[PDB]
């Protein structure tokens, strides 16, 4: 009935101690913050097709990848419940260009989760050629009617800002993403379950 | 600060619910089914498994292994190798009417398993107070009569820097290596005295076990397993099939 | 004792904002008895608006230890399908779950926004031969996202991982819990908005272990209290959710 | 970010007596936010119980030039029978009727007793051809006693001598007035007690005296505002008065 | 876990032909919630006892003393006035207790 | 003069407004204003013969300590001002999202 | 709504919206946020009451 | 004839503060002057075709 106790084995020593004498001669890094992988690109999808003239708003895209948790975005926020800051993205050109043409890439703002039928091509818009620069990176502001916003509820549309693609030619390129330096989850929750090796067998 | 890998990690989360029966003989760690627990891997990285198999003709199956990761687990699997002091809080529930003495003793090394031919289990048979002898390992003896709890602290010893994050990723009899190379040792928790309980209560006491780690160091930013990182989605029935990333470029 | 009446003039515009509203007119001309008096008892507390923090039986669960129904059924190591979803012994749909107890809806009537924390106590009342466990948690938009980030389609290592509080038949006879303003909407629509938001749970750690006879039967039961702290309500509306 | 939950012991006893009841078990386990903030916004007023203050139209009266119907009968000089009792333009019960009005009822539910004074406010807005005048009063269980002490039942002389106050279709755009806490009873109950304490009246000191054609009509309406003040609402309960 | 809560006013009850009882079928948790009542909630486990303290409090400077006297179907008027309100008795939690 | 500070239970409001709404499309509209203010006569009007039996309300409108947020119209085309064609017949020039 | 004939099958509906200065300006926007101000005038003589 | 007022409901709190609370958690930025429009490039045609 009730006290309860703690016990700690072998002889103690500054376990902190020993760790960064360890990543001084095995790592030479040392991670702490899990903030700092929003701020690292990863790359979660290593194809994406699309079609010439096409405005494909990357939640056709977003929506996939946010629930294969491949990335740390995507990894990371099944630990939370809520989200909140901009957002950014590179896009490196792996379509053949034909010299007879003149690709460029235009991404816009839009709201999220919209279609790219209820929404202008205006405000502001970056543009590149992959003939000369293969990467197209852009950072979406973090435009919201709230604070946060927890992810995928009720009909909460265009209350926040969403990222709108566009090309003159049929492209095929690699996405990698990550939070601005002010993306960040909140209200941890508990982690769901892991996937392992699939082979299939006879019996 | 809601990221911070120290306080993730020190987030508890129960990994068994063993049941001890006045029956159990002693010096036998609690055998059971559930997953482990007689014989938790004191490892960072996960250690039980499930199978799911489901049907796809009747010349073959897919067998696909579903983690049932803690906290601590989940973010070990984001990297390569770990480094930390598992902490552990083994609880009796039980009432005032019964008595025991469990014991928890840590041995480290590899731990005595019987391989599947797609899964890892323990062998119990090696794990007996006769074959297994825990005078001389570090343990600790809980009287359920004057304590109904105890945390236990394992500082990090594998005569290793640091250890593999693998764990029980497609771990079988023919790839068991990585298992043994990603936990150092494992906590035993064998009855020293036969459970006691009038027919007034109950045969059966549950034994809850907490798992998280602290002062913890991570470190190549990339997971040891052989295929993406990727969270098992619960299909529809029991029947639909899951999706499988593979590790294929274009 | 005279001057039993009033009479004419007065100034240019008024205001007289007595709360809301406002009305101009030429000043007024009204009475009030001669500097008035109490005359009556007013010393037996006062009470206010804090009327939605006062604890209040939002349900009441009783837990037996026949082991039959899905109300004994222990959390699931694992989770393969969602036919195989977890079992809670009961769950409740705040913040609307507390505003509909307590007559506390009747009483925040006309008015647009609230926010508050819901404040909830476990009060446990097993006897002396009866062992068990339960974890207490809650969730966030757990009905409102991807069923696969639900509480319901995890592990035991996963659902014991969510914010909650632990609770033994043998050791606390009542436990409380906390539940943050968790509304990314500034406030929230008394009137309209479906009010909805996450649904609280209570998962049995273990079975509810007795002793095995039958004819006797070994129960627990528990009462569940809610009421809400850190309370906003501002702009008021002819307008009211009758939910 | 760690401890995302709590486990067993406590203390002996307990009270965390959170307004009304207590509740007596070993101490409490129990989590909390780390340290949680507002996150919200709740700067736009708070408001009170002082709801009962807030003025609202509790009538409505429409005077029409037309000396037709007893709305525009004058105060007699005499009331020789009760036949050719006083006749007035509109009379109201309070305090129940300020009770009924913008929900003030659904308000104070679930309380026991209650005192204060009842604020009123006549807001007048007849043309610049209109000439008139009225004599507003209120008067103490009128209803409950002897008839021939009603003032219903007595000359112009005697009605206009009850506490009141004089209104001009020329002069004052709107009057005000008091009704002291009347209760004989310390308090008043909310649930049972017919309430009923008494009417309050407006009689027409003289004929709305207005322009002789017919066709075009003059008017003058009114529009009658009530509120309480020196509120007490103390003792709860169950019960509730839908009468 | 015994509750008791106060409730001021009249008191449920079904008076006799020559005396007055309560009436049970109107304080049931359902029709009769004490959630805005003063109360208090004796755990058996930790408490045994306690005193409750009940002011004087009934919209009246004196309360009658007539009580019970006389009181029936026709008369049960002066037994209203003279207590001010009534303090209710019910489990929170059903009464646990083994077969020994 | 009547000042309406800035309360919606949301940080900002859409600006969507009126632009396009009907039937099928109509919340936009709603998640842009935060509420609606009433002009109802307290008394009827009054006013003699010798006068009009009318009376205009005009009504001004602008705003204060404004804070705009994307620089970019939340509307699904993009911001074009309506010229009055010639006759009521003649047809407007219609802009569109396509891109070459 | 502008509505003009193109045939005997169809017609072209085309918005005009009376927007006010600040309508205009918060048409450049995604959202918005301020304290609206709304002055109400009443045209009529000293003659009428209300 | 003639008077006039003004009246603000609810309870005051600088606009302004608040406005100012909301651009640093939903926007990140503040702009005021118009002309700075007059600086930022915004396509008047996304294609002029030319010989």
């Amino acid at each position: 009935k009730t006290n309860e106790n703690v016990i700690s084995f072998f002889d103690s020593t500054d376990a902190e101690t020993q760790n960064h004498d360890v990543l001084m001669k095995g790592c030479g890094e040392f991670i702490v913050n899990l903030r700092t992988l929003l701020r690292t690109f990863r790359t979660i999808t290593d194809n994406w097709i699309l079609q010439a003239n096409t405005k494909t708003p990357i939640t056709d895209l977003t929506n996939t990848t946010d629930a294969q948790g491949r990335d740390y975005m995507s990894y990371l926020s099944y630990l939370y419940r809520f989200y909140r800051g901009g957002r950014r993205y590179k896009f490196f050109n792996t379509t053949p260009l034909k010299q007879s043409q003149t690709c460029y890439i235009r991404s816009f703002l839009m709201p999220r989760n919209y279609s790219a039928d209820e929404i202008n091509v205006d405000g502001p818009s970056h543009i590149t050629y992959p003939v000369i620069n293969p990467v197209h990176e852009v950072e979406v502001p973090f435009y919201s009617q709230y604070r946060k916003i927890p992810i995928a509820s009720t009909s909460d549309k265009g209350y926040d800002s969403s990222l709108m693609y566009f090309s003159n030619t049929s492209t095929t390129q690699i996405v990698a993403r990550a939070g601005n330096d002010d993306f960040t989850f909140g209200w941890m929750i508990g982690p769901p379950q892991l996937q392992g090796e699939t082979r299939s067998v006879v019996p | 600060d809601e990221m911070a890998i120290g306080y993730v990690c020190g987030n508890p989360a129960v990994k068994h619910v063993l049941t001890w029966k006045t029956t159990d003989a002693i010096q036998k760690p609690i055998a059971n089914g559930d997953d482990w627990g007689g014989v938790i891997p004191v490892g960072m990285p996960c250690y039980s498994k499930s199978i799911r198999t489901i049907k796809i003709s009747e010349t073959e199956n897919r067998e696909t292994e579903v983690i049932d990761a803690a906290p601590c687990e989940y973010v070990a699997n984001m990297f390569s190798y770990w480094r930390a002091t598992m902490c552990y809080r083994i609880t009796v529930v039980k009432t005032a009417f019964h008595t025991g003495r469990l014991e928890i003793f840590f041995e480290p090394g590899v731990i005595p398993v019987k391989p599947t031919v797609n899964n890892i289990g323990p062998d119990q048979d090696q794990l007996t107070g006769a074959v297994a002898p825990s005078d001389n390992n570090y343990k600790y003896i809980l009287d359920l009569t004057n304590d109904t709890e105890v945390t236990i602290r394992v500082p990090f010893v594998s005569n290793k820097m640091f250890l593999k994050t693998a764990g029980i990723y497609g771990a079988n009899s023919e790839n068991n290596w990585n298992f043994h190379e990603s936990f150092s040792g494992f906590l035993c928790i064998r009855p020293v005295t036969k459970l006691m309980a009038p027919d007034t209560v109950s045969d059966n006491v549950s034994i809850v076990v907490w798992k998280w780690a602290e002062d913890v160091v991570v470190v190549e930013p990339k997971p040891l397993t052989s295929g993406p990182t990727q969270v098992y989605r619960p299909p529809p029935t029991a029947s639909a099939a899951v999706e499988v990333l593979n590790v294929e470029l274009q | 004792e005279l001057a039993s009446s009033t009479s004419e003039n007065s100034v240019e515009t008024q205001e007289i904002t007595t709360f809301h509203d406002v009305e101009t007119p030429n000043r007024i001309d009204t009475p009030m008895a001669q500097d008035t008096s109490s005359a009556r008892n007013m010393d037996d507390t006062h009470s206010i608006i804090q009327f939605l923090q006062r604890p209040v039986l939002i349900d009441n669960i009783e837990i037996i230890a026949g082991t039959t129904a899905d109300a004994n059924k222990p959390l699931s190591r694992y989770v393969l399908d969602q036919q195989n979803s977890q079992k809670y012994v009961r769950s409740w749909t705040l913040p609307s779950t507390v505003l509909k107890a307590g007559g506390k809806a009747q009483k925040l009537a006309n008015f647009k926004y609230l926010r508050c924390d819901v404040q909830v106590k476990l009060v446990l009342n097993a006897n002396p031969f009866v062992a068990g466990r339960m974890y207490l948690a809650y969730s966030p938009y757990d009905d409102k996202v991807d069923t696969a980030r639900s509480v319901l389609q995890t592990s035991r290592a996963g659902v014991t991982g969510y914010p909650g509080v632990e609770l033994d038949f043998q050791l606390d006879n009542s436990v409380e819990m906390t539940i943050p303003y968790a509304s990314f909407q500034e406030a929230y629509d008394l009137v309209t908005g479906t009010e909805d938001f996450v649904q609280l749970y209570l998962f049995p750690i273990t079975p509810v272990l007795g002793p095995k006879s039958e004819s006797e039967s070994s129960k627990v039961d528990i009462s569940v209290y809610m009421w809400l702290s850190n309370i906003s309500l501002v702009i008021p509306t002819y307008r009211m959710n009758p939910d």
